[PDB]
């Protein structure tokens, strides 16, 4: 379950002349019940 | 105009105020046309036969 | 232009699906752990900012 | 830097839902059957 606590956004940054710039933002956020619910099997040769 | 490449792993500072990102442009694809062309000449004899 | 009336919204566009693409990779990468940024959370009461 | 991490309050809220479900139920055991008796040894015969 990908928890986002801020929705993408649009602000402006900081000075920029006459460059006029544009921003969005956004929270990086996940949550595992239980660790051993889910599993991962990487590769690898003989 | 296609997006950008993978993206990740670009870790920054909240307050970094970064270059600006990056982007890339688009491109033009152009072509040309064609001319098909029939020609077809009768006699009014041969128009009128049945 | 001829097949963008404003650039902005375009940019702003490509700018959300980016961002987007950019998060499922990460969410998906598989990369070690590298000190985050903390300052000894769990009792962090002294930060050391600069 | 000033990661600005003080936030001396600290909420430290948490998402309901637990959603568990792993069941641990084994019935046949429970359906073998049971006999009662009234001493701690038992013998049958053959």
């Amino acid at each position: 379950t990908q928890m986002v606590l801020r929705a993408p956004k649009r602000t402006e940054l900081a000075k920029d002349g006459s460059y006029e710039k544009w921003m969005i933002e956004m929270e990086v956020g996940l949550r595992h019940r239980n660790p051993y619910a889910s599993g991962v099997l990487f590769t690898a040769a003989g | 105009d296609a997006l950008a490449s993978v993206d990740g792993n670009n870790a920054h500072v909240e307050g970094s105020r970064a270059e600006d990102g990056e982007m890339k442009p688009t491109v033009i694809k152009s072509n040309v046309t064609q001319i098909l062309r029939k020609v077809v000449r009768v006699s009014d004899t041969a128009n009128t036969t049945a | 232009n001829y097949g963008r009336g404003r650039e902005l919204m375009y940019q702003l566009e490509k700018k959300g699906k980016e961002i987007k693409r950019d998060l499922e990779k990460i969410l998906l990468s598989g990369q070690a752990r590298t000190d985050v940024l903390a300052d000894q959370y769990l009792t962090n009461s002294a930060a050391d900012p600069a | 830097l000033f990661v600005s991490y003080d936030q001396n309050g600290k909420k430290l809220s948490f998402a309901n839902w637990i959603s568990v479900l792993s069941p641990q139920d084994t019935p046949f055991v429970s359906m073998t059957g049971k006999e009662s008796i009234n001493q701690t040894i038992f013998s049958w015969q053959t």
